[PDB]
RNA sequence: UAGGUCAGCAUCAGUUUUCGGGGGCGGAAAAAGAAUAAGGGAAGGUGGCUGUUUAUAGCCCUUGUUGUAAUACGUCCACUGGGGACUGAGGACUGCGGCUUGCCAAGGAUGCUGACAUAAUGGU
RNA sequence: UCUAGUGGGCCAUUUUUGGUAAGCAGAACUGGCGAUGCGGGAUGAACCGAACGUGAGGUUAAGGUGCCGGAAUGUACGCUCAUCAGACACCAGAAAAGGUGUUAGUUCGAACUAGCCCUGAAAAUGGAUGGCGCUUAAGCGUACUACCCAUACCUCACCGUCUGGGUUA
RNA sequence: CCAAGACGUUGCAUUCUUCGAUGUCGGCUCUUCCUAUCAUACCGAAUUCGGUAAGCGU
RNA sequence: UAUGUAUAAAAAUAGAGUCCUGUAUCGUAGAAGAUGGGCGAUGGUUGAACGGAAGUGUUUUGACUUGUCCAUGAAAUUCCAGAAUCCAUUGCAUACGACUUUAA
């Protein structure tokens, strides 16, 4: 069964944000095995998506998916940024993410 | 953007003319209308139908010319048959293909 | 950088150091201690124990002796044993003294005449034998506590001390 | 102790760009810091900390405060070089670059092998 | 960096303040924690000190109602739980289900006991504090201000190491065997200039 | 702290001590412990690997008693029951007094010794509601308190 | 990050002074800026010379000789403290004269609270012989045969799998 | 031929961020160091017997040669190779330039495609 | 030229008067608050930074990066063990003198001089470095990079005002 | 703190709020906290004085 | 909220049973995993005892073989998506509820 997953897992930190002022429109992505600003250096421009199921079949699909590319890296511990169509909910905070392998440079 | 260059050897493709693959042979037929989709479309198109035999004899011949060097080098077929996928500890950025 | 004091091991058997303790086994017994307490150096080769102080102050450094006194006095008392020997004064009232489980346990009466009898267990490997009372054992400390409980325990309280002269001390501790 | 700050014991960087390399305490500048030589031509004399190396096994005889020269002529007639390699230490670390360095073609192949390997999983019964 | 669906952390020989401070932020995280071995947590400082510190937590109280005032609950686990909650934004909705994903334990119960326990560097006592400096353990200062299970867990983390030790001799020995007819195929040689 | 690990019940109950188990005595199908007492006639290897986890793991051991209470001059039907900690002995010892005394009666002559200081303890007689002064037993105010 | 400093001035030339005398400091600073401004600082306390009323003559920086033999340096050094009455000698066991001065800045803060402004540093030499040294510290790492232990060994990735050995 | 919604890449423009390379110049025309010739020196004293001066280890100081050495640092290139993000205002032609009359990255985005033509995007 | 409002002020720096003192009264210069949001000082009218049209991107100030909290459980060298340590200006308060505390220094074993800690130190609902906690610090002193973000700065789009240049086709 | 406990020395009015109203002393009652301890407990100094100590009483 | 829902010694740290962490080990090739065949192995994966600390388990006693070669198939998804209560009764209780009783 582990023939597949082509991404990275990631987790939905927080927004970008002050001690008190939030912004909503980028978000914080930690990526696992991602620990310094070189590393992300790779991740940057990846196409990183929230996956979420819901009870009515848009499509005749349970999942919907929000896209989003990451921006640029966040901190020295390797966080990154990420822009997303829509804007992540709140409540996806310590959810997953997943950081697909393109756009490809490699 | 959607492919990953990978370390393998080179394998050797001068054998086999690639001057008739150009974006008018792999385009697709022309629409103009919103009306589309159905059971019947579905039934259509399908390897089965569509496909012209012109197609279906330059993928015999370059498959035909590709299997010698594949068969050269040893351990290709097996690698080109298998698929890739990432496990647990895997990390892209530092892997190198 | 570095503190170095050396000690002869004597015609004890085992002085295994295993995990910084030190069970030292010899003629007389067989005594375990922890040294652990310290981060020093015990390093055995032969019959010369070693110890080592690496970048110690003053008040680490003073240790290093202590540890070496220790490991001495643990020495002796595996192969010979300490005996403290103790002198009970009496003036009126005679103070009667008895031994429980072959003196494990000393019962002090008649103490300046107190009807309460003071009962005090010694400490584990010290015997207590028959005015006055010798306290032998393998383990110096142990029995210099046990002889130091003996004294506290038989003690005048609310007297004057120059003309109530009455009590129990150590008279003389060797081997 | 196994591993003392002493003059001529070999020394493996740990930190910094020179991670990986091999070296010699040539001198003992003091309880934090201490004067290093390599006879590699692409490591520097340099005086190194002590927190970005690791102590190895190895001690080879050396005066105090060698030059370069004197240094490569010891290092040479002590053999510190497949000395060093001689240890399991060091065989996992060229394992471990060797594995880095594997492509992904590479990858596939140990897999079959590993693969052939486990196969017999043979024990007496 | 990993995710794992559930970390079982051996609380062994960790300080109160580093490993909640660690907990606290893979909670935030979205990720379940478990804490086994809460009594044997260490605390920087000599007991006596900690000690005092505690009953200054056990003079607060309601002067109306104490039932009102604060709760000061005396199990290991309980007072490493109290340290996570104080680093957690637990009034919030997201601070508060962010507990629930954390379950701190005395002891190593039967769930977990079979399962691999990992440990935090940057909280361990060895690494952390300068040799000779005094220390506390949270199990013998919870045994002293009210806590009354002290030496059942003891009893029972005896056996269980028992038992645990038995497993590892015939795990011990099923490697052993795997091992010793690892050699004998021609493969390990063939995967040597893999490095494997 | 202590986990009740399991209960073992004796084949025959008494109709006093069922009477505990019902609010409505009179209207039920009286059918208390009707399949525990057809699960001990039929297979007592369940009750001995009960009796033996309670001998293996169990280190307290508490006996179920009820009291005859149609002995007593009360118009109460419904018997008293309760747990009764047995000390002494191994706990092999204490099961095996327990499983030898089922359905059997203990009396207060082999318990107490017409000397002994014992606890009594029971819910004391209730007053109702009382004021401060007479239910803490504060000062009267004066007469020309308004 | 400090570097030495030769600084060369003089006051400008005047009738009463036609040939002004020129003072040389070899001072410690990060930047040729600070070096010009403490060098103005010792002269104008020293011989009557501002820099509104004097100029600079020469810049150069000074690199260590030899920075790849260990050398003992000791320093004489005027602190200034909440009395301001206090002259301290020192010895560092060092490289290069920069890392000794720079040792022996951190050295004056950590212990007595002495800051770059409080400190001025009178003299730095070299110690060549052994038994110059009055040190205790400096002369037992000039025991011919120091050797001791790796001390504060330490050795992200949170959540490590077995109990470190932090040993050897 | 032209046009609806949302996307992907390419070539550009404006803004910015992040890694790398080649080169010039400057300093004690870096300091050092290496190899190779000399002189001198003592040790925290090597071989030789606690003591001495390169031997069965070496180090330091001074000077020459290789050397017009290298590296680091400072500095500049109207030198150059990548990765990421946001932005596309304006609407025939005018201009300033480059190239060779047409072309061009030169007075603000176009080109090639696909999916959906949906409650998709958007609104409440 | 005509006219409104105002003709109770308050705070900070430095200088200063009356006063035992004061979150006291009275002045002088400048800047603020009143009339003014915003980032930081946990919180606060005047403290620190910065002054504000609607937005996008980038970069910063003061302040910070163990968790709460965006950002290094960073690097280098030290000091400190406190039975109710310490923790950042304004500021939320403490002294002389002391210590078989310890680390250093100066001078003839001794006297000292300096830092940290402790003693001096002594209240009333339970309780505040902001909280949790922190001890080769997540404390204190100093140096050094990386990083976090204001409505500030920078490029751009749009709105309005003002300003200047064109416009008989 | 200092040595001849003297001599010294260092510490533990204003009008800001309320005048479209905050019920104004004492006793009685009842509770709780502080320790700068009267008694009780524990030691220590020559019925006399201190240390820990606010548990209980007053 | 999963995409491999992979991993069970206890210890000390001036020591542990080779060490200098798991970047390791276990698993991993096949229409999201097809239909056949030859050799090799006799392994591998899967459809009664033990465990009470929270025993949620562990252990043991019909398909599928990628151990190794070979042959068909994929596409035009032609570039990302049987009880309790009320009614009744009791007074061991009681403002009212509640409580303790009795009631076929």
């Amino acid at each position: 069964a582990q023939g597949h997953r082509l991404y990275v897992k990631a987790k939905h930190l927080s927004f970008q944000r002050s001690k008190h002022v939030i912004h909503p429109g980028t978000s914080i992505v930690k990526i696992e095995g991602c620990d310094s600003k070189e590393e992300a250096q790779f991740y940057l421009g990846k196409r990183v998506c929230y996956v979420y199921k819901s009870s009515k079949a848009v499509r005749g699909s349970k999942i919907r998916v929000i896209w989003g590319t990451i921006a640029r890296p966040h901190g020295n511990s390797g966080a990154v940024r990420a822009r997303f169509v829509h804007n992540l909910p709140a409540k996806t905070f310590g959810s997953s993410l997943r950081v697909m392998l393109y756009p490809s440079n490699i | 953007r959607y492919v990953i260059a990978t370390s393998a050897p080179k394998i050797d493709v001068s054998g086999v003319s690639v001057e008739k693959f150009t974006k008018a042979y792999f385009a697709k037929q022309k629409r103009s209308g919103p009306v589309k989709k159905d059971e019947a479309f579905f039934a259509e198109n399908a390897p089965k139908n569509a496909l012209p035999a012109e197609r279906i004899a330059d993928q015999k011949a370059v498959d035909a010319k590709l299997l010698p060097a594949i068969k050269a080098i040893p351990n290709m077929k097996e690698y080109l048959a298998a698929s890739f996928a990432l496990s647990n500890g895997d990390r892209p950025h530092l892997m190198k293909f | 950088i570095y503190k170095d004091e050396t000690l002869t091991i004597p015609k004890g058997v085992t002085v295994d150091i295993k995990a910084r303790n030190v069970t030292v086994t010899g003629p007389r017994g067989t005594l375990k201690q922890n040294l652990r307490h310290v981060d020093i150096e015990m390093k055995k080769q032969g019959n010369t124990i070693k110890f080592i102080v690496w970048h110690g102050s003053r008040k680490h450094n003073a240790c290093i002796r202590s540890v070496y006194s220790i490991i001495n006095n643990m020495i002796i008392g595996v192969t010979q044993g300490f005996r403290y020997k103790m002198r009970l004064v009496y003036a009126h009232f005679p103070i009667n003294i008895n031994l429980t489980e072959n003196g494990t346990v000393v019962e002090i009466r008649n103490f300046l005449g107190e009807r309460i009898t003071r009962v005090i267990k010694c400490l584990p490997g010290v015997t207590v034998s028959i005015d006055e009372i010798i306290l032998e054992g393998n383990s110096l400390e142990n029995v210099s506590q046990s002889a130091a409980n003996i004294k506290q325990i038989c003690n005048v309280r609310n007297k004057d001390i120059r003309k109530f002269l009455d009590g129990i001390y150590v008279s003389e501790r060797g081997n | 102790f196994k591993r003392y700050v002493e003059v001529g014991r070999v020394v493996l960087v740990t930190k910094g760009e020179y991670t990986g390399k091999l070296a010699v305490i040539v001198d003992i500048v003091d309880h934090k810091r201490a004067l290093i030589d390599s006879p590699c031509s692409e490591f520097p004399r340099q005086v190194i900390r002590y927190g970005s190396v690791v102590l190895t096994h190895i001690v080879m005889k050396l005066p105090r405060g060698a030059r370069s020269g004197i240094v490569a002529k010891k290092w040479k007639a002590q053999d510190v070089c497949n000395k060093w390699a001689s240890s399991a230490w060091a065989k996992k670390l060229e394992a471990k670059k060797v594995r880095s360095q594997l492509n992904d073609f590479d990858r596939f192949a140990v897999m079959r092998l590993k693969k052939q390997r486990r196969e017999q999983v043979n024990v007496a019964v | 960096s990993e995710f794992q669906k559930v970390v079982v952390i051996d609380a062994k020989g960790h300080l109160l303040g580093r490993l909640a401070s660690v907990v606290a932020k893979q909670l935030l995280g979205g990720q379940k924690v478990v804490v086994v071995r809460c009594e044997e947590l260490n605390i920087s400082g000599h007991f006596f000190r900690n000690k005092l510190k505690y009953l200054a937590y056990l003079r607060k109280a309601c002067r109306y109602n104490p039932s009102r005032g604060a709760f000061h609950f005396r199990a290991p686990s309980r007072i490493f739980q109290k340290a996570v909650r104080g680093m957690l934004p637990h009034k919030t909705a997201r601070g508060q289900a962010a507990l629930e994903h954390l379950q701190a334990v005395e002891g190593i119960p039967p769930p977990f006991d079979k399962q691999k326990r990992v440990v935090v560097p940057a909280a361990l006592r060895v690494l952390r504090l300068k040799p000779g400096r005094k220390y506390c353990t949270v199990g013998r200062l919870s045994s002293e201000v009210g806590w009354k299970y002290n030496d059942i867990v003891a009893k029972l983390e005896e056996r269980r190491k028992v038992k645990s030790a038995a497993f590892y001799q015939a795990k011990l020995a099923k490697q052993k065997k795997i091992a010793s007819a690892k050699e004998a195929s021609p493969v390990n040689q063939k995967l040597s200039q893999f490095g494997y | 702290g202590l986990r009740s690990l399991t209960t073992v019940w004796a084949e025959h109950l008494s109709e006093e001590v069922k009477r505990r188990f019902y609010k409505n005595w009179f209207k039920s199908k009286k059918k208390a412990f009707t399949k525990y007492a057809k699960k001990y006639a039929e297979s007592t290897q369940s009750i001995n690997r009960e009796l033996e986890r309670i001998k293996k793991y169990c280190s307290v051991v508490r006996v179920l008693a009820h009291t005859q209470i149609r002995k007593t001059p009360l118009a109460q039907k419904k018997a008293h029951l309760m747990e009764i900690q047995v000390n002494g002995g191994s706990v092999a010892d204490k099961v095996e007094w327990a499983r030898e005394h089922f359905e059997k009666t203990v009396d207060i002559k082999s318990t107490f010794e017409q000397n002994e200081m014992i606890d009594v303890i029971g819910v004391t007689r209730g007053k109702g509601n009382e004021g401060t002064t007479a239910r803490w037993g504060t000062k009267r105010l004066p007469r020309k308190t308004h | 990050a400090l570097k030495e400093y030769q600084v060369v001035g003089r006051k400008v030339p005047t009738e009463h002074e036609p040939v002004p005398k020129l003072f040389r400091m070899r001072l410690f600073a990060p930047n040729e800026s600070v070096a010009k401004s403490r060098y103005w600082y010792f002269l104008k306390m020293i011989n009557k010379v501002k820099k509104a009323t004097g100029e600079i003559v020469a810049i150069n920086e000074i690199s260590e000789p030899k920075p790849l033999k260990a050398k003992v340096f000791g320093i004489w050094i005027r602190y200034d403290s909440r009395s301001g009455t206090h002259n301290m000698y020192k010895e560092f066991r060092d490289t290069t004269r920069v890392g000794a001065v720079e040792a022996m800045y951190a050295d004056m803060a950590a212990r007595h609270r002495a800051r770059f402004r409080s400190i001025r540093i009178l003299k730095v030499v070299e110690v060549e012989k052994k038994e110059d040294v009055r040190r205790n510290y400096v002369k037992q790492l000039l025991n011919p045969h120091l050797k001791f232990p790796l001390p504060h060994r330490r050795t992200k990735k949170v959540f490590a799998p077995h109990r470190p050995s932090t040993f050897y």
